């Protein structure tokens, strides 16, 4: 009654990769199975049609097949249009309805190694009269899109008011994030410094601010 | 042919939400669509289809009684109604068209998705809708920029000098916080030099709640 | 019998048994109406003693036959643009099929030796094929909307006939009469015999 | 005698003689086959006389 999927496949260029959706026994063979592909940031078109047939304008590197009880496909090559997600679909008798794969975004296989940079910008003036006080870190230009952020208050880490953001492409394919820390007016004079350590591929880079500049 | 949709909309958990789908290019009374739901996180979800000139409707079993469909073929177009939404619908909605006729239960397993309307984007979150609080981060080479608080829903847009200066700026993604508002911060690098002379002012504009706040960023001795 | 015939011309009006000039004089106790839908040349298919895809695996017809068929083109209707996918049939079936019996199943043909139960393959396929009304395809492809009106011989109390008037019957004279469909010449004299009230 | 029902639906199938349901029981000693094409008003034009 479920299609599983892998969430995401990996290939160099220039070589096949594997792509599996397997479902039930009334949900793959006593009816067809269908394959959509979704370009990012838009609508998702038709690409394989009535198992085996191939549609006009659609090339002939997408091979696929249901085989008995999971579908599999093969793309010769890759290249830089085909990163894009493929759902399977198919019909369940039992369900009465329409059944979709999680995607499998294939991604093709170079940067150097970047250390990050780090800004730490201490509550504004404006806010503290608000009553509220919140500590900006900001993380930029680091490869890969992996980083830890950890919180020191003086000496004793903190943890609870702290949210941090995924890691996002820049315009120069680098990666980027953000932390911020709901602070209380009252905790932030109370405190020596503040800290922001931001851990990526071992290296650590700590800014630290002070509420008297 | 062409599927134009409803553009993106908001809502409050709990409300109700209408979305339409219009059919020109082809002869409406005998093609099919499809209604399909893509949410993040997940793969596409199927919720029913409509008969464009019958009456008779299938439904999914999560969607029996939750989804709703209305037809009006004067002005060749299918209205979509939602009613008591929970708060995990924030999610896309495409008018999908299938060709020929399948009214009956049967036909699905010979049946697929020619052409596929624009994305009809809707965001639910436990929260109302609150004009954002724009703050200035004094520099301390040199970096300033302005944080977007306490704001809902999704998105603002960031700009610097009204567009002038845009070398060096970077918009860093939003996050969710505990109390279900957002917030989101937008630095520029400038030289250090150009610190006492030149005038750098942020322009958020939150377009859900029709806010524009212009905030100058000056730096603090 | 007389508001079918402004739905549209009739292709073939074949009459097994009773003949269409003669429905009015006759009456009937019980009508059997079976209707569906054959394309062009399926059309010939409804007929007793025939095999290949309706009278041997579909709808199996007795070899007796003395009701009627009604068959007339449905373009204006059941066509759509690229063909209608609701109409199937069955064309693989491990047995034949006995007069007016239905059949339906889920379940997919075993063609082979091999056990698939469940799983498409070779030697296993699905029984179920679906046909469409394309406006490019020929006559052999068009959609017929048809009714099997099946009759029977007179063995019961007769229900349905047309409304022919009933006029006042006479006793001890030399008249005709028609009794249900059935006529003859006589006299009606009354009789002391008896009969159960069945 | 079950690969000719996949090509195509039949206009006709008329038989004289043998009867097209019992093809499987007997077993004839000799098969000629002469095929050609012809339009759709000489279909019934393919009869003895
Ligand atoms: C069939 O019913 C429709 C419904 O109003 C009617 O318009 C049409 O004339 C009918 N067809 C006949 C009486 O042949
Ligand atoms: C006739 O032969 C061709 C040759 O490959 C094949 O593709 C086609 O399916 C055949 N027709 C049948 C089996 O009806």
């Amino acid at each position: 009654p479920v299609l599983t999927q892998p969430p995401s496949a990996s290939g160099p260029p220039g070589q096949s990769v594997s792509i599996s959706c397997s479902g039930s026994r009334s949900n793959i063979g006593t009816n067809f199975v269908y394959w959509y592909q979704q370009l990012p940031g838009a609508a998702p078109k038709l690409l394989i049609y009535k198992n085996d047939q191939r549609p006009s304008g659609v090339p002939e590197r997408f091979f696929g097949s249901k085989s008995g009880t999971s579908a599999s496909l093969a793309i010769s090559g890759l290249r830089s249009e085909d990163e894009v997600d493929y759902y399977c679909a198919a019909w369940d008798d039992s369900l009465s309805g329409h059944v979709f794969g999680a995607g499998t975004k294939v991604t093709v296989l170079g940067q150097p190694k970047a250390a990050p940079s780090v800004t730490l910008f201490p509550p504004s003036s404006e806010e503290l009269q608000a009553n509220k006080a919140t500590l900006v870190c900001l993380i930029s230009d680091f490869y890969p899109g992996a980083v830890t952020v950890a919180w020191k208050a003086d000496s004793s880490p903190v943890k609870a008011g702290v949210e941090t953001t995924t890691p996002s492409k820049q315009s120069n394919n680098k990666y980027a994030a953000s932390s911020y820390l709901s602070l209380t007016p009252e905790q932030w004079k109370s405190h020596r410094s503040y800290s922001c350590q931001v851990t990526h591929e071992g290296s650590t880079v700590e800014k630290t601010v002070a509420p008297t500049e | 042919v062409q599927l134009v949709q409803s553009g993106a909309e908001v809502k409050k958990p709990g409300a109700s939400v209408k979305v339409s789908c219009k059919a020109s290019g082809y002869i409406f009374s005998d093609y099919n669509i499809h209604w399909v739901r893509q949410a993040p996180g997940q793969g596409l979800e199927w919720m029913g289809w409509i008969s464009p000139d019958s009456d008779d409707t299938n439904y999914a079993q999560s969607f029996q009684g939750r989804v709703t469909m209305t037809r009006d073929t004067s002005i060749t177009t299918v209205y979509m109604e939602l009613s008591s939404l929970r708060s995990d619908d924030t999610a896309v909605y495409f008018c999908a068209r299938s060709v020929g006729y399948c009214s009956l239960n049967s036909c699905q397993r010979w049946m697929w998705f020619d052409t596929w309307g624009q994305g009809a984007l809707v965001t639910v979150s436990s929260a109302s809708t609150k004009g954002p609080s724009v703050f200035p981060l004094a520099p301390s080479t040199a970096a300033l920029g302005c944080l977007v608080k306490d704001y809902f829903p999704e998105p603002v847009t960031v700009s610097w000098n009204s567009g002038a200066l845009t070398s060096g700026v970077h918009t860093f993604p939003a996050v969710l916080q505990s109390s279900g508002l957002y917030s989101l911060s937008s630095v520029v690098t400038v030289p250090s030099s150009s610190l006492g002379t030149q005038t750098y002012i942020c322009n958020v504009n939150h377009k859900p709640s029709n806010t524009k706040v212009d905030k100058k960023v000056e730096p603090k001795s | 019998y007389s508001v079918l015939y402004n739905l549209a011309p009739f292709f073939t009006f074949k009459c097994y048994g009773v003949s269409p000039t003669k429905l009015n004089d006759l009456c009937f106790t019980n009508v059997y109406a079976d209707s569906f839908v054959i394309r062009g040349d399926e059309v010939r298919q409804i007929a007793p003693c025939q095999t290949g895809n309706i009278a041997d695996y579909n709808y199996k017809l007795p070899d007796d036959f003395t009701g009627c068929v009604i068959a007339w083109n449905s373009n204006k209707l059941d066509s759509k643009v690229s063909g209608n996918y609701n109409y199937l049939y069955r064309l693989f079936r491990k047995s034949n099929l006995k007069p007016f019996e239905r059949d339906i199943s889920t379940e997919i043909y075993q063609a082979g030796n091999k056990p698939c139960n469940g799983v498409a393959g070779f030697n296993c396929y699905f029984p179920l094929r679906s046909y469409s009304f394309r406006p490019t395809y020929g006559v052999g492809h068009q959609p017929y909307r048809v009714v099997v009106l099946s009759f029977e011989l007179l063995h019961a109390p007769a229900t349905v006939c047309g409304p022919k008037k009933s006029t006042n019957l006479v006793k001890n004279k030399c008249v005709n009469f028609n009794f249900n469909g059935l006529k003859g010449t006589g006299v009606l004299t009354e009789s002391n015999k008896k009969f159960l009230p069945f």
